[PDB]
């Protein structure tokens, strides 16, 4: 189970997720990979800005969606 | 891979190309197009009609390459209200769309008395669920700037294209509240 | 002599298609074209789209023989609302307009929210500044003859092509006034 | 074992191609051709015309190999609404066809009078029961872009290009409601 | 005989080229061309433009061997709205075309204020009677799809190919009630 | 002055007329040349079914123009 | 009578029927051949989603006509 | 200078004039030279009919260019 | 600076004026170069009237900017 | 590391630069060969502006890539 952070420039990373999981444990493993703070960061999946506070299931959001990430 | 669900999506392009207007998805696949097709699914869609532009669509769509453009089309699917088609494209079983074609027929073959009988600004709201959204304010215009006629008309052709199971069903509920005597005419 | 500012456009283009649609410098432009192939470009804009057409527009340019075309060029973009590539190109230097394809892809992939949540009316008023006047009195007219989201979707897709400097501050300051939602979600 | 019905084929060809558009039955034909080159014949759709298309769809129809491409040219034809013409090819026979030619000239003689007196819309209901899909909806995005008279004008192409056994029949019908036209001057 | 009068029409082919839209003749010369060399134009029309379709039609035009063909080429054009073009081919005399090319390159060269300042529907119904109903039909479904401005191009366009007398007179008198804008600026 | 006149099929014949006569003498010419009674017989011109009465002139037929014949 | 099936792969599978029979049958002789179970089986002919219950008869489906198999992964 | 007028039969006549000399005078010396008269001629130059009342060099009309005639029949 | 002026017969002059220069100038220059009187001269710019009084700065008028001369 | 820069007359240059390079410096070393002033200097990878600040690392330069040199015509 996984899904995109797509830097709105070109960059796209691949991450490993569950639909238990909270936003805030996205931005969290992004930190964990790409190093940036969850503070800078602004996830967005088909035009609306995630809140930390939800879950990806809560969000609808299956294998190989790509919510983007952007900062 | 990617090119056995590529090829399996051409596999069932007639309903595909059939139940669907892109430009709704354009609003959704947005990034993973360029510009230039963008804009030619659309003048498509405006020169030639809905079908060819979502045929060729189509033939943009099986075209990228770039990783995770199918569940990008998907969500796009799901997410623009094409819900239904999403289902049976996600399954890959499209049984309910073609009971449908059924009762697509049936509509086809009354439209004129349809669109004569039926006041769309009245019933629109019930079966909006059943529609997409432009489908919904597209017409509110319509038979604002050019009459109940077109309206209905055209009420019909975003109908006819729906996907959703069990949407017959729903029309005759929010008919057979309104009036109506087309009531008698629809049917089970 | 000529090939070298030709030249200087022929390194530099595509910022020119992306952000620019030839028929309104068309209008301006008639002497410097055959009275022929003007219609070609036409016919490609709504055949193929406004970008397709403005790349083709380019290629008649680039072919350009005879006299003071260049500053032809120059005022014509002026003259019809087009400042940023006026300015971009009597300076040779587009930074702006690249600033602006950060703000433009962030709407582009940002777009459907666009679509449900504004109403295009409202809001055009304000930052028509930072559109041509055709441009202006279509979406008006699309959302008056097909509905709010086809309107707000051909505003981005204008919006996508202006290049005028700040038009992602303007527009916020267009939605910061009237109501709010992407008050919350276009930032800068 | 195959070319009998190449041999067959190239007999009653000259019929099938005035009466005939091929994108659509390529819709169908997928895996007798190339992905590609029902590009070919789609440029050549658009670029020369619906009919040259056909009589390259022909050339290519001919040099087929593969198993089954005939039948399948069948079903192709019956699925897309070319049905009439299938009839008259899976038994070899044209003698409607043929009557149609009568009324096809009758209606290529009455052209001008059809552009100025017709409206295509209700009637496209009705014949919509008479053409292809495809064809219909752009009649609508025709004059619904061009005016009524554009409209009607490839109303009539679609007409002459239709191989329906009734069609003048059934246009007359169409015609005889909402009297208001040539319905005295179209007669049979 | 024929030979003669065709080089005739070739010497100028010229004028006709950027005079006359063919595709209203074609609904008139329907039963002297083959039917996929009238649906070459259009495609050339609709992809090239205008122009370029008409000068093809002149090609194929000059391919005509039949009896009679030239004086149905007239009876096409009188009976278009080509009236004032007839005139002078009938006559072999076209001074007062050029007298044109003198206030339509005014036009050509002058296009912006006609473009902003212009609401082509009161005046279209005036110089409806200076222009060809396709023309006029079309404009209204522009300028009602697109806005005034696209209306106001196309006004431009169909003039530029007005092979009416006096046209630039009935459109000045036409603006001269109309507010006045041009009133101040076309004159003679 | 002289005219064409077609039918469907692609036949052709050429009459010798006036600009003064009448659609009625035109029938019965056509009648005379290729023996279909002026009953049955229907002329088109430019889309436009011509009636018995009036005249050529009034329909404005010149030299080598074309009337479209149909039958019964 | 013949029919040819054409599967995602590429494959195309030559298949000795009946006009009487019924797309269940087909789909179980499909499994006869290459093993495939009936539940992942979805059939299409000229862009028709088969039902179970109908037969060839009843769908037009004459002598080498071609279906695509689909399955649902 | 001299110049060419090229009637439809394909014939071509050459003939030797000045800029200052008008479209009436090129027509009249037409006449003198061939016999037809001034009213039938109908001169063309590089794509546009030309006007009696204007002079040669009007219209940029130089040494060894083709004028075209025609004639009313 | 320097620029265009365009005859309808298609021959093509340029005139050498400042951005201070009334079209009375310009008028004037064309008069001189060519004969045309100023009284039936019109000189058009992006399809607008220049106005005798006033000056090319405000009207926008660059260098290699190209007028229509009619009349 | 090595890069190519590409004038509008099509001569070619090559230069040995490092990722960590902002593109002013690029400009300082195109300035210090060619004589061209970095004010007037405009470079160009893959149809994109390059900008002042940033560095070659971040519009993904690598070895033997191609930037356009344009320069601010005229007077």
């Amino acid at each position: 189970m996984q899904i995109f952070v797509k830097t709105l420039t070109g960059k796209t990373i691949t991450l490993e997720v569950e639909p238990s999981d909270t936003i805030e444990n996205v931005k969290a493993k992004i930190q964990d990979k790409e190093g940036i703070p969850p503070d800078q960061q602004r996830l967005i999946f088909a035009g609306k800005q995630l809140e930390d506070g939800r879950t990806l299931s809560d969000y609808n959001i299956q294998k190989e969606s790509t919510l983007h990430l952007v900062l | 891979m990617t090119t056995e669900q590529r090829r399996s999506l051409q596999a069932f392009q007639d309903y595909i190309r059939k139940t669907l207007d892109p430009t709704y998805i354009l609003s959704y696949m947005a990034p993973w197009f360029r510009e230039e097709e963008v804009q030619y699914i659309q003048a498509e869609k405006n020169n030639k009609g809905p079908m060819e532009a979502a045929t060729l669509f189509l033939k943009f769509l099986l075209e990228l390459q770039e990783e995770g453009w199918f569940r990008g089309f998907l969500d796009a699917l799901d997410h623009a209200g094409y819900s239904g088609l999403y289902e049976a494209i996600e399954s890959w079983d499209f049984k309910k769309i073609e009971k449908l074609e059924e009762y697509r027929l049936l509509l086809k073959r009354l439209q004129p008395e349809f669109k004569t009988r039926i006041i769309p600004t009245d019933i629109i709201s019930d079966l909006s669920e059943c529609l997409i959204n432009q489908e919904c304010e597209e017409i509110l215009q319509i038979c604002s700037t050019k009459g109940m006629m077109a309206g209905a008309e055209k009420l019909v052709e975003c109908l006819l294209r729906s996907d959703k199971e069990n949407w017959p069903k729903t029309l005759k509920l929010a008919l057979e509240k309104e009036r109506n005597k087309f009531s008698e005419l629809w049917i089970v």
